[PDB]
């Protein structure tokens, strides 16, 4: 299972970084 | 009525009833799709958008469509 | 001597009985309702604000059912 | 078995005379005065119809190739009859499909005798089959 | 087995590697040339907060005395539990 | 949950009062205080 | 009148929101990010082999040995480096010339 | 949220609006589908692949 | 290591882009409660407890784009990985925890020794502090571990059925033509209910997973606001 | 000084491909700008009509990438395994050939965990090929 | 007449939502969409 | 008219985005080799004898 | 909205229209009647 | 030393576990009927919607036992 | 003489007896949910704190599960 | 004859069959609040004198459990 995985945790997780800090204020304004 | 999970939406009555038995229909005015209007099946005089059309010919064009993908490899194979 | 050993078929055992966890979560299911219809008739002017309760602990309840159910798979598959 | 039967028939009535065609009412109590079918009746109205029409569809087919190549059906060629053609297109492929199929006589291509496939066919669970 | 292939990303396009030697060096050949310029003292607190975290951990790591082994961060294989090397 | 007033300097009572893990640590056993957690707990 | 949201261009609107707005979360985040890149962005070559491959690992062409063997001739190639020398082989030149008339 | 919009009474109806058109295409497709894969997965000529014993999926993940 | 990929949204991106270039009223909201704190008029907060609400918004925007949408087959749940999730949770509860600590208001965490001075202090009250700030951390593991188990499970489960359901419609179809025909008519009736009764269920189990997930940070906020009342 | 703070400095003109742009709004408002289409927290509306036209054109496309992309590697890798262990093997068959072969796949794949398993165990006493056909 | 919208609502119902009084009630007695 | 203009410009690199992707981005590491990249080194030292 | 206008009205449109227009008291007391006929026939 | 050993039998085992989960099942229904009887005998006006709510009880309580049931038959051909 | 076996596949066996646990974590969450639903029809006007206690059962429940989760994780993974 | 043989992963099912007891921990705790609740809409003036009661239980009850855990985690590393 990659759910549970780690191997590439760093780049999977960019994906919710990104839409955290650069598509939220987009949907904001 | 319904059409799986979508429901078909009814106009609350505005009117009481004093006042609508004095209202007087005269379907002369009203517009040549909706006559005989019947809230049971509104469209049923609704035009075609494509002339001669039918539902069930756009039915048989998707399930063409699905005999294509799934037959073309058969008659037009492709090597890996 | 030192004898190493792998049996492949413990799985199954393992994955039954996670479902064993599945008998209280339906149980505690059915507890609720069982509370709402003797609920409802004891005050039926609240019937529907007493089913969205209802229904809010189906979920928690049922939550915990998945998390066995998840382990089923995970050996199942494995 | 006679419930059943009975509801069904009541059902079907019940429908039949939900129906406000004028036409088919009128057919409907003719028939059923006569003691005739009204079905078979139509049925063999079309048919005689479709055989003294037969050669006004070739009229119609020759005068539609004339309008085709004549270049008068591109000239008002509209987005709707793109979408007919798109059919018929579909239509014509599917139908090359299915008669490549029948033609072979089988889903797959035959397996030529020097491929190595041709074990598949010695292990055949049924050979009648 | 299958069904959980299932819950993998779909649209994987391009996969990059980099020792971390070689990028750690890069990065710290970037921070000595923009903490370089005389214009930056050493006791700005933009120095500091560029040098003296990075200095504590490597002084960490030095003075570390561990009577376990920990084995390379970089193997080539690291999933046999019984072959630390 | 609800707002927290700090007590008076009257309503504190005397540090003689409080019990430590076996008893109350008073006069001969003060510096006992220090050393003792649960008496610090209920202090 | 002035409103952040409406009248600020993006950027600027960005940088409002996480620094007067949601600094604490932004903090946070970059805390999480460099943990996460400073303990989980390695995979081991046979971690690659078990799970990096979505329909498995293809053995009859080894991808990964010809990726480091383009690494490995790349850097020799740049950094002029004498895979000769006594400490990668640990035997003399010598004796390397010894061994290969002798094998 | 479902709360209002065209809906066909019956099937004859979908033809009256363009998306309905749309979605009663897919549904062709959808449900025709399944009787190309009856035939095409049940044809008398076909033939398990001979070397189906030389590997399979489940020696890979085990 | 560095692997670059796509999210599976970029469809719904551009919907968003077309359908709201022009403004819309919003109504409906899955979590409502992050908007009404306080019931009791005349109570107020010097807490800016309206904080939370850009944030739920949009996490609940974020999370139905993806598990809503994933009922469709083959859509693809990217964020769908224990740890991720772990992250979220965790850059949310610990900012809002930080945010309370960074007060520096001591006094704020008196309510964490449970119980009266009856109690022994060190024996029960103490312990009952240890319990109740490792529940905290629990609460945390606890959310973002059922919000990735319900996903898990439900598609999971989902998967083996269509993947039995597909197996009898496809090789078992014949049996229409044959008399054993009204069994295959049951069994498929029977399948037909169980796909809409899935389909509802996951669909209801999505939205109140939310609920829920916006609800524990919620509590967290709330249980360490202090409300005072206007005089 | 360099760039503005203000979203007021405009770039273009307030006429700027003024046509195409409103085609592109009316195309989005006629079926969203309703009174029935309230959206529940912005991703799902209420009129039926964008359901209807959304869910087939996104099974659609996902089914073509999943079938194109995915599992062809599947596929290939069991054709490849499954005669000779390498591409140019594969190749030195027919269409025909590997036309059964991936149809063979698909039948696999559809029985999954609820059919016979003499699909890929093989039974004692069989005829055909083991795995060290080719080792 | 066009095919413009109108005031947007949310798909709500001005008759019992929270802020009903800021609609205006004509003599139907069915609150206005809009102001 | 900002937000009109900026939304459509979005929508069509979303569209452009959204079909590569979807029927022209070829996936990473392939069993057959025949479509994408099987993944490459980068940050590699240039001109640096001593490092060795 | 001068830009919709080339998009008309859908069904859907034209009976909102038709039901809530100028001749709304008059649909309404036809489909009230109806539905009164049609409920005294089923019983 | 490494051996491995497949055991064949083991999958009767575990579905027979699974078939467990049934018993918290079948009881939760029953206690929901139970429920259902009183709250009629005490508001017997509500012979509807109490009975409503039963049967969307039984339902969910039924979910949990076919969910269950998948591992049992599963596991049994595997 | 000293033999030293070691068993590949019995930490399946631990996972399963671990989930089991689950099921009276279940069932006291639908306990506390029906005396909630049953308490509420006697006094709604504080329908409101009660359901505030019944959550606060609920987090003082459902994290013992997640020490009998959290054990099979240990023995699942290793 | 004289055979000793040492087991390496039987300590598993013993870890798992110790986590079966909280099962009985989280109803008892389901069975305290459930009471609870029931009991603060009788008499709802002594809401908080029933409120530290129900924590006392709990308090002993998750002492139990902890005693529990302790003999699982002892056994999973010894
Ligand atoms: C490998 C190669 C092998 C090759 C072999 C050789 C091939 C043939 C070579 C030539 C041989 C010599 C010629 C022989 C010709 C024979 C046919 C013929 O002439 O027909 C004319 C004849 C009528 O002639 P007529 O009497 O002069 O008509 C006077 C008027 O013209 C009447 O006009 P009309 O207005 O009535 O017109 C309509 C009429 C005329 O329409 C037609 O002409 C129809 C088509 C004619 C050709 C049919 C050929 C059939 C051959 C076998 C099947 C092949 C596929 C056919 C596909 C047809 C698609 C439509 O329609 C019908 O005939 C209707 C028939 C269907 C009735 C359906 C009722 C079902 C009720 C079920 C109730 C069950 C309740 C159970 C409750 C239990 C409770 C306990 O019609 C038939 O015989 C119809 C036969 C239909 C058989 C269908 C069998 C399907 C398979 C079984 C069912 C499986 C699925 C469903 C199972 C469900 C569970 C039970
Ligand atoms: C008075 C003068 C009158 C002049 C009249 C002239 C009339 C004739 C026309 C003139 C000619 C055209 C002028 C331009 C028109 C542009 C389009 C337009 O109209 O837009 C609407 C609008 C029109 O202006 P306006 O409405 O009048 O006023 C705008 C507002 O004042 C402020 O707007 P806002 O703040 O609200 O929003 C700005 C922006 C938010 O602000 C920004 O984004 C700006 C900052 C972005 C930075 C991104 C890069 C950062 C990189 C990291 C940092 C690097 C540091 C390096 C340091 C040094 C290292 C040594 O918003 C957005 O991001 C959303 C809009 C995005 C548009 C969509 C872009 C993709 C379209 C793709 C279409 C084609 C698809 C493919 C087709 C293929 C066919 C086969 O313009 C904008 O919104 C401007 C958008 C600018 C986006 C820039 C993105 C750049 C990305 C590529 C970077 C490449 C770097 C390469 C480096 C290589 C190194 C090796
Ligand atoms: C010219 C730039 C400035 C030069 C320097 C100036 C003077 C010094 C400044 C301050 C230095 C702080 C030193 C550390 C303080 C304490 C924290 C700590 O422990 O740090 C550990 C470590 C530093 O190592 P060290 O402690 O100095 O000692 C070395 C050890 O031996 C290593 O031991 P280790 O075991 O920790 O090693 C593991 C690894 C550990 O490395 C990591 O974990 C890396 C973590 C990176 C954190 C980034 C923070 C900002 C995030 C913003 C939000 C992003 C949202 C997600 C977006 C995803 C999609 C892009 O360490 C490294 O290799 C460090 C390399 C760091 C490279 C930084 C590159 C930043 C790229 C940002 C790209 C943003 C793209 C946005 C595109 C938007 C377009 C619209 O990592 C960091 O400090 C990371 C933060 C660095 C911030 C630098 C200043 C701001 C950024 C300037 C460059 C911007 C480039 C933009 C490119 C755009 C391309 C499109
Ligand atoms: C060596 C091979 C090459 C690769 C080198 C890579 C080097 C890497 C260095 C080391 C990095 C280490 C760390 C890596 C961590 C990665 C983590 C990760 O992937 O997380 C997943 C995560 C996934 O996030 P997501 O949720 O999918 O959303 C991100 C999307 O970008 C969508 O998010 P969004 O929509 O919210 O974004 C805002 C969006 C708002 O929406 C839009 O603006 C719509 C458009 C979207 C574009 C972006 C989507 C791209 C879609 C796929 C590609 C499209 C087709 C490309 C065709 C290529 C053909 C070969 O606006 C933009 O994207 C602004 C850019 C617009 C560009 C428009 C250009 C117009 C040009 C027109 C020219 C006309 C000329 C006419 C001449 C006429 C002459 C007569 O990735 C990220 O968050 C970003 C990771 C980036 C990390 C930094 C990498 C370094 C920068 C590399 C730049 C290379 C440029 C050179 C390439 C040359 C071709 C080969
Ligand atoms: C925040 C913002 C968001 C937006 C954005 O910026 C950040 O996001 C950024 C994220 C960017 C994407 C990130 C990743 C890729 C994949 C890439 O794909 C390389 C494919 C090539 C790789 O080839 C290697 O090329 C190296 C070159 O040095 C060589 O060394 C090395 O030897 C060689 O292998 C070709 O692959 C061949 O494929 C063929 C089979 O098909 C075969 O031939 C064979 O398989 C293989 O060679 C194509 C570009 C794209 C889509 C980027 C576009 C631009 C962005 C959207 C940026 C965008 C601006
Ligand atoms: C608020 C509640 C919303 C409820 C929505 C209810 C929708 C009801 C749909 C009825 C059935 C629709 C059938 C479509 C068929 C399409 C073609 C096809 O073949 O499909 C097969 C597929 C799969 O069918 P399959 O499993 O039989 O496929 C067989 C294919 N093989 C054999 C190859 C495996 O159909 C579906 O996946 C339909 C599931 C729909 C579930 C509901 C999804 C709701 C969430 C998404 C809403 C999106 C709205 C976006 C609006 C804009 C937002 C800004
Ligand atoms: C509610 C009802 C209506 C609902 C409608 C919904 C849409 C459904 C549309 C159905 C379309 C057709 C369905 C086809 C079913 C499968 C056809 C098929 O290929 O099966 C024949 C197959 C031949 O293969 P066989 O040799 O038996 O064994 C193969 C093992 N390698 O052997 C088998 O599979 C065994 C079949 C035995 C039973 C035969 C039953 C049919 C007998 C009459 C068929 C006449 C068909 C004539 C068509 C001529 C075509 C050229
Ligand atoms: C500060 C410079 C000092 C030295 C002199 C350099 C002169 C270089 C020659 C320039 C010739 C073209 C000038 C065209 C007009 C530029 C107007 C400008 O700068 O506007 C900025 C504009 C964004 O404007 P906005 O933020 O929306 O609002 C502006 C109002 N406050 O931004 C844009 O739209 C982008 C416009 C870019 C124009 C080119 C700029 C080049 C600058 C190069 C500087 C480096 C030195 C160059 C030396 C060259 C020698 C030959």
């Amino acid at each position: 299972l990659e759910p549970m995985s780690t191997w590439y945790l760093a780049s999977w997780a960019m994906v919710w970084y990104y839409a955290f800090f650069f598509w939220m204020p987009m949907v904001w304004t | 009525y319904n059409m799986l999970v979508f429901r078909d939406p009814k106009r609350r009555p505005q009117l009481s009833e004093e006042e609508r038995a004095k209202v007087v229909v005269n379907q002369a005015e009203w517009p040549e799709e909706f006559k005989d209007f019947d809230p049971d099946d509104p469209y049923k005089n609704s035009p075609e958008i494509i002339k001669g059309m039918s539902s069930w010919n756009l039915f048989l064009w998707g399930v063409e469509c699905a005999f294509i993908y799934q037959f073309y490899e058969l008659v037009f194979p492709k090597s890996i | 001597s030192t004898v190493a050993i792998s049996v492949q078929g413990l799985h199954y055992v393992g994955t039954g009985l996670a479902a064993i966890a599945l008998a209280g979560v339906g149980l505690g299911i059915g507890t609720i309702f069982g509370n709402l219809l003797v609920a409802c008739a004891r005050q039926p002017n609240l019937t529907k604000m007493l089913f969205n309760y209802a229904i809010l602990g189906f979920a928690l309840t049922e939550a915990i059912g998945l998390f066995a159910l998840m382990l089923a798979f995970l050996m199942l598959f494995s | 078995l006679c419930n059943a039967a009975s509801k069904v028939q009541a059902r079907s009535a019940k429908k039949l005379a939900a129906l406000t065609d004028a036409g088919i009412q009128k057919t409907i109590s003719e028939h059923n005065a006569n003691g005739t079918d009204a079905a078979v009746s139509s049925t063999k109205r079309y048919l005689a119809e479709q055989r003294q029409l037969f050669h006004y569809r070739v009229v119609r087919f020759f005068d539609e190739c004339h309008y085709i190549i004549s270049g008068e059906y591109f000239a008002q060629y509209t987005k709707v009859n793109l979408i007919w053609d798109l059919r018929f297109l579909t239509k014509l492929v599917v139908l090359f499909l299915i008669g490549t199929v029948l033609g072979r006589q089988s889903i797959f291509p035959p397996i030529d005798p020097d491929s190595p496939l041709v074990e598949a066919l010695v292990t055949k669970v049924n050979p009648n089959y | 087995s299958n069904p959980a292939d299932h819950f993998r990303p779909n649209l994987k396009a391009l996969t990059l590697y980099a020792e971390r030697q070689h990028y750690v060096d890069r990065w710290l050949h970037v921070k000595e040339r923009w903490l370089a310029p005389w214009y930056l003292p050493w006791w700005s607190p933009l120095f500091q907060l560029g040098t003296w975290y990075s200095q504590r951990s490597r002084n960490l790591f030095l003075v570390e005395n561990h009577l376990s082994y920990r084995p390379y961060k970089f193997r080539r294989n690291d999933e046999d539990r019984n072959n630390p090397y | 949950g609800e707002l927290f007033v700090r007590p008076k300097l009257e309503e504190i009572p005397p540090a003689d009062q409080c019990r430590g893990f076996f008893g109350p640590l008073n006069d001969s056993l003060k510096f006992l205080r220090l050393l003792d957690i649960k008496w610090m707990m209920n202090r | 009148v002035y409103t952040r949201w409406k009248c600020d261009r993006l950027p600027v609107f960005q940088l409002k929101l996480f620094t007067q707005e949601y600094p604490m979360h932004a903090a946070v985040g970059i805390f999480t990010i460099i943990f996460l890149w400073k303990h989980m962005s390695h995979c081991s070559e046979e971690t690659e082999r078990k799970y990096g491959w979505w329909a498995g690992y293809p053995y009859w062409r080894d991808p990964i040995a010809r990726r480091n063997e383009t690494k490995y001739k790349q850097m020799i190639i740049n950094n002029d480096v004498d895979i000769t020398h006594p400490k990668w082989t640990g035997c003399s030149v010598e004796q390397l010339e010894e061994l290969s008339r002798v094998v | 949220m479902l709360l209002g919009g065209f809906v066909p009474r019956r099937f004859s109806q979908f033809n009256r609006d363009p998306c309905w058109m749309f979605f009663i295409f897919s549904v062709g497709f959808w449900l025709g589908e399944y009787p190309a894969m009856m035939i095409k997965y049940n044809a008398r000529d076909l033939v398990y692949d001979p070397h189906r014993y030389v590997w399979s999926h489940h020696d890979d993940h085990h | 290591m560095f692997l670059f990929f796509f999210c599976d949204l970029f469809w719904l991106r551009l919907l968003l882009c077309m359908y709201y270039c022009v403004w819309s009223r919003l109504c409906f909201i899955v979590y409502f409660n992050c908007l009404m704190l306080i019931f009791d008029f005349l109570l107020f907060c010097l807490f800016d407890l309206y904080l939370f609400v850009g944030l739920c918004l949009f996490l609940l925007l974020w999370f139905m784009l993806f598990n809503l949408y994933s009922l469709i087959l083959y859509y693809c749940i990217t964020y769908l990985n224990l740890y991720l999730l772990f992250c979220i949770v965790f850059l949310l509860y610990i900012a809002f925890l930080f945010l309370f600590c960074f007060l520096c208001d001591f006094f704020l965490f008196n309510n964490l020794l449970v119980g009266d001075s009856f109690m022994d202090v060190f024996f029960i009250r103490f312990l009952l502090c240890f319990l109740e700030c490792f529940s905290l951390l629990c609460r945390c593991l606890s959310t973002f571990l059922r919000l990735f188990c319900n996903l898990l499970s439900s598609h999971f489960l989902l998967l083996m059925f269509f993947d039995f359901f597909y197996f009898i419609f496809v090789f078992f179809f014949y049996g229409v033509f044959c008399y054993w025909f009204i069994l295959f008519i049951f069994v498929f009736c029977f399948c037909l209910l169980f796909y809409v009764f899935l389909y509802l269920l996951d669909l209801f189990a999505a939205i109140l997973q939310l609920f829920i997930f916006c609800n524990m940070i919620l509590q967290l906020i709330m249980d360490f606001l202090l409300f005072l009342l206007f005089v | 000084v360099l760039f503005s703070t203000y979203r007021s400095s405009r770039l273009v003109s307030k006429e700027f491909l003024h046509g195409p742009v409103m085609r592109f709004r009316a195309l989005g408002e006629y079926y969203f700008q309703r009174a029935w289409n309230g959206t529940l927290n912005w991703a799902l509306p209420g009129e039926y009509r964008l359901y209807a036209v959304m869910i087939p054109f996104i099974y659609f496309y996902h089914r073509w990438h999943n079938d194109h992309t995915l599992d062809r590697d599947h596929v290939e890798k069991a054709m490849i395994m499954r005669w000779g262990g390498t591409l140019e093997d594969v190749r030195k068959l027919s269409a025909k050939d590997q036309l059964r072969v991936r149809c063979f796949t698909d039948i696999e794949k559809l029985y999954s965990a609820y059919g016979p398993k003499d699909t890929y165990l093989q039974p004692p006493g069989d005829t055909l090929p083991g795995k060290d056909f080719y080792r | 007449v066009g095919n413009g919208p109108t005031f947007s609502t949310g798909g709500e119902c001005m008759n019992t939502c929270d802020i009903q009084n800021a609609f205006p009630m004509n003599d139907r007695g069915v609150r206005s969409s809009s102001p | 008219e900002i937000q009109s203009r900026k939304k459509y410009f979005q929508t069509l690199g979303y569209l452009v985005a959204f079909i590569y992707l979807y029927f022209l981005m070829p996936k990473e590491k392939s069993f057959s080799g025949l479509s994408g990249p099987d993944g490459h080194w980068i940050m590699l030292p240039k001109g640096r004898p001593e490092l060795f | 909205y001068d830009h919709l206008a080339s998009w008309g009205k859908d069904a859907f449109l034209r009976r909102l229209e038709f039901e809530n227009g100028p001749l709304r008291d008059q649909v309404e007391a036809h489909t009230q009647r109806l539905l009164a006929e049609r409920a005294a026939i089923a019983k």
